[PDB]
């Protein structure tokens, strides 16, 4: 119980990554290589709060 | 070649009156549709006045409508527009355009050389 | 589609009234690519550009073309009286005045059908309570700028789905393995080791992702090869002291890394430089 | 040819169980040993699919509806499904793929017809000297606004069908979502396991259309053979299933294809094994969703007030203000 | 102006704005200003004044 | 008369220009006696185009 929680509490972790969180895409370097930079720090602004 | 040389311009008051000419040759006159343009200092291109093949409709720009004339000329082929109740801001050089008629999608308007008028005072 | 888009010459030019981009800056169109491109072409009245938008509603964003609320392209327009306007006005160019319900976006209607307007059924003919739904333009010169003709070209792009077959002006370079590089493999921008991969691509695919969703996996588009994006840069730094009061002497723990920086020697924690 | 079929026969809709056939690869990404999780139009697994078959006289051609998208399978050995039309009242309005695949090539032809009634091609001549020929190109003879035509190359031309067991199969999905076919497609003859379609097989895409049209009919396209003046239906059948937007998890083998998948809303064990994530539960009590009941119907209480309000004597008045003192109108 | 407005508030105070110094107390003159000028509804204008 | 942002014409297009977040003010008075010369003062060079 103690491996698996520490493994779940990490994959959680890592499976947050592909979320959108009100953003574009979770893939950050698409929204680098899509818009402006003032556009970009709102969409970059989501995905880092 | 088609010719189009303008004629009558110059300067006036506001109030006053005027008239343009546009020496017309080199195509048959009702075979292409008439229009008036003036292009103003600092501005582009601007329709004044319209006139159809064979002349039987009038139609004016609502900044010139009820003030200004088109007329046509049916035996020595010149297009002509009596321009009266003038304004101020109407500075601009005044030119001569013929559509080309072609299939009545098509619009080449031959846009000719424009004679410079100014009102001032 | 198969072709090579220089955007910039289409967009530096001042012609256009409204140049107005959606999912993506028209300034990285230069560098970045797409998959399929369509270029929707229509005329329509003067104010009208303000119903060509994801969202949109009135006239012509309800009734005949709708764009979908996850649009991401650019729509172009500029004023095309001096091409399009007549002295009777032009009746070549038309618009559906009435349709039954709203439309689906990117749906053509070349129905004729006469919309019954009241109870009657029309029975193919126009007249009272039978309105006849395709109204026309009456393109004059001599009108307000309100009413002049525009011809509007919606831009739109399908980006990340596929493979690519629209790709704008940048040179290729050479295919560099093994080294930690800074790669631009067909519109997406990497920083990773590239080595030859075990992975089998089947060909209607290109990108391969991780459970994190980061691009794992390509193909190569210049040689239809598949390649494997291993990142750079593992571990952190600690700094092995003794007192201040005793020394200044350090020593430094590169965490979980091979020696690769390169006295040195390999703990299991991690490359130690200079104990 | 708008004589219809002097052999049609009225039978009804027999029914088979779709068992955990037409999963499509949902997008063009690589994955390798996850279990993901999407959500799309998908054939709901172990649910009634239509069986069509065209038999020995006793065959009928039905124009069946496009709700949300169809599934198709075709178990055949002598290539008698050519084509669809498509659209909605079934007129030149419409567009229609047709594979007209008359062993020769795979000519395929994307057009708007002229539209037909009881279409139907026919290979004839089968007592000597068959060649598979056609002549009766009765399903396509003109078409304006040729959108789109596209030709595939060649594939292995499985002439033998053997007589019995069965093999040969195909799956497809036709789906419209703005305006786009994205058509999902799948040749697998199936090795004789037990006798049925049974096991798994993924399906994955071939083309994409810009269409852009309102579909809610569909039919198919036909032919002929026997050993249709003589003739009858031939030896063959095909399979109706409808997409709902449902929900899967889909296993990724190592080489990454999709080898086993689990719907979600079947029954509550595999709606356990979509909130675990996993296609092995293990003993306990788990929680799964909430416990919704459906809403009935809309209703709408204004009150009985029916006199218009003052906007004729606000939006066209007569005396105006100004906005030294604007005038404020009480409605 | 002569102070703060507050929204859906009409100022329609027949007092006369004093600017500088010279006390008006109801009528114009020497530094005694009015703001409240007229609309020229005339025809000519153009269309960014109408 | 032309001195705006945003606006159009000859002092708008070809030797000055006014950003739209403009604060300050235009100040001006008359000033006839105060340049001009009896001839022209062709000495205030300028151009046009
Ligand atoms: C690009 O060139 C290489 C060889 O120089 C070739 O193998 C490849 O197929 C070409 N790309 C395409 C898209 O055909
Ligand atoms: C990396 O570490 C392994 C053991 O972990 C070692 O065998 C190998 O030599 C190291 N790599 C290099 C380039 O020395
Ligand atoms: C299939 O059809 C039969 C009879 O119409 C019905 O009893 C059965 O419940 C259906 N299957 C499903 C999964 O609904
Ligand atoms: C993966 O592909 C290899 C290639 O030979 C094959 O041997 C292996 O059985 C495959 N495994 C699966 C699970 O498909
Ligand atoms: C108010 O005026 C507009 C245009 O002046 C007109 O279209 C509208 O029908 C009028 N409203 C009425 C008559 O209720």
């Amino acid at each position: 119980d103690v491996v698996n929680q520490n493994a779940q509490a990490l994959n959680t972790l890592v499976k947050q990554l592909s979320s959108n969180f009100g953003a574009i895409s979770s893939v950050l370097n698409d929204i680098l290589s899509r818009l402006d930079k003032v556009e970009a720090e709102v969409q970059i602004d989501r995905l880092i709060t | 070649q088609l010719q189009l040389v303008e004629s009558g311009g110059g300067l006036v008051q506001p109030g006053g009156s005027l008239r343009l000419s546009c020496a017309a040759s080199g195509f048959t006159f009702d075979s292409h549709d008439m229009a008036w343009v003036r292009q103003p200092h600092g501005k582009g291109l601007e329709y004044i006045a319209t006139i159809t093949s064979v002349g039987s409709n009038t139609y004016y720009s609502d900044s010139v409508k009820g003030r200004f004339t088109i007329s046509r000329d049916n035996a020595k082929n010149t297009l002509y527009l009596q321009m009266n109740s003038l304004k101020p801001e109407d500075t601009a050089m005044y030119y001569c355009a013929a559509d080309l008629s072609t299939a009545d999608w098509r619009a080449n308007w031959a846009k000719g050389q424009g004679t410079q008028v100014t009102v001032s005072s | 589609s198969n072709c090579v888009a220089d955007y910039s010459v289409l967009y530096n030019s001042a012609s256009f009234s409204t140049f107005k981009c959606y999912g993506v800056s028209p300034t990285k169109l230069n560098d970045l690519c797409f998959t399929n491109v369509y270029a929707d072409s229509f005329v329509i009245r003067g104010d009208e550009v303000r119903q060509i938008a994801p969202g949109q509603t009135g006239k012509i964003a309800d009734y005949n073309y709708k764009l979908p609320d996850d649009f991401t392209g650019c729509v172009i327009a500029w004023n095309s009286n001096n091409l399009d306007s007549k002295v009777g006005g032009n009746y070549n160019y038309l618009y559906r005045l009435f349709r039954k319900s709203n439309l689906k976006p990117f749906e053509r209607d070349i129905s004729t059908e006469i919309y019954q307007a009241g109870s009657t059924p029309c029975n193919g003919v126009e007249g009272f309570n039978c309105y006849f739904p395709l109204q026309s333009y009456g393109f004059q010169p001599t009108n307000g700028v309100g009413y002049q003709p525009y011809r509007v070209v919606v831009l739109s792009f399908e980006l990340l789905h596929a493979p690519a077959t629209v790709c704008g002006p940048k040179k290729s370079t050479n295919l560099v393995k093994n080294k930690c590089v800074n790669f631009n493999f067909n519109g997406l921008t990497g920083t990773g080791v590239l080595t030859e991969s075990n992975k089998k691509f089947l060909p209607f695919q290109q990108f391969g992702r991780d459970i994190a969703d980061t691009t794992d996996a390509v193909r190569d588009p210049q040689t239809l090869e598949i390649l494997d994006i291993t990142p750079c840069s593992f571990g952190g730094v600690s700094v092995i002291t003794p007192g201040t009061n005793t020394s200044n002497q350090v020593a430094v723990l590169y965490q979980d890394v091979n020696c690769t920086e390169v006295n040195v020697f390999q703990t299991r924690a991690g490359c130690l430089i200079g104990a | 040819q708008c004589v219809n079929l002097t052999t049609r026969t009225q039978l009804p809709p027999a029914y088979t169980n779709s068992f955990t056939r037409g999963v499509y690869y949902p997008d063009k990404v690589f994955r390798s040993s996850v279990l993901h999780s999407t959500q799309d139009l998908f054939l709901p697994f172990f649910s009634n699919v239509t069986w069509f078959h065209a038999i020995h006289k006793r065959f009928d051609n039905p124009v069946l509806p496009f709700n949300d998208g169809v599934y198709f399978a075709s178990t055949e050995k002598s290539n008698i499904i050519r084509g669809w039309i498509f659209g909605t009242t079934l007129d030149s309005k419409t567009q229609s793929l047709l594979i007209v695949n008359n062993a020769t090539n795979v000519v395929i032809k994307v057009c708007e017809f002229q539209f037909c009634n009881d279409p139907f091609l026919g290979v004839y001549y089968h007592k000597n000297n068959k060649s598979w020929m056609e002549s009766e190109f009765r399903v396509y003879s003109s078409a304006n606004n040729c959108t789109f035509e596209y030709v595939s190359q060649p594939f292995l031309m499985d002439l033998e069908g053997k007589q019995g067991n069965f093999k040969n199969l195909r799956e497809f999905v036709f789906k419209n979502i703005d305006g786009y076919f994205k058509i999902y497609s799948k040749h697998t003859p199936i090795n004789l396991v037990r006798d049925l379609p049974q096991g798994f097989s993924a399906l994955e895409p071939l083309v994409d259309l810009p269409i852009g049209i309102n579909i809610t009919r569909f039919q198919t396209l036909l032919a002929l053979h026997r050993s249709s003046s003589g003739w009858t239906a031939g030896a063959a059948a095909y399979y109706v299933g409808y997409l709902q937007p449902r929900t899967f998890l889909l296993k990724y083998n190592e080489n990454g294809t999709i080898t086993d998948a689990v719907d979600c809303a079947l029954d509550p064990l595999s709606e356990t094994k979509c909130t675990l994530k996993s296609f092995t539960v293990e003993k306990g009590i788990y929680q799964t969703s909430n416990f919704r009941v459906q809403p009935t119907e809309s209703i709408v209480r204004f009150p009985n007030i029916t006199n218009l309000c003052p906007f004729g004597e606000v939006f066209n008045a007569t005396r105006f203000a100004s906005v030294y003192a604007w005038n404020r109108k009480r409605i």
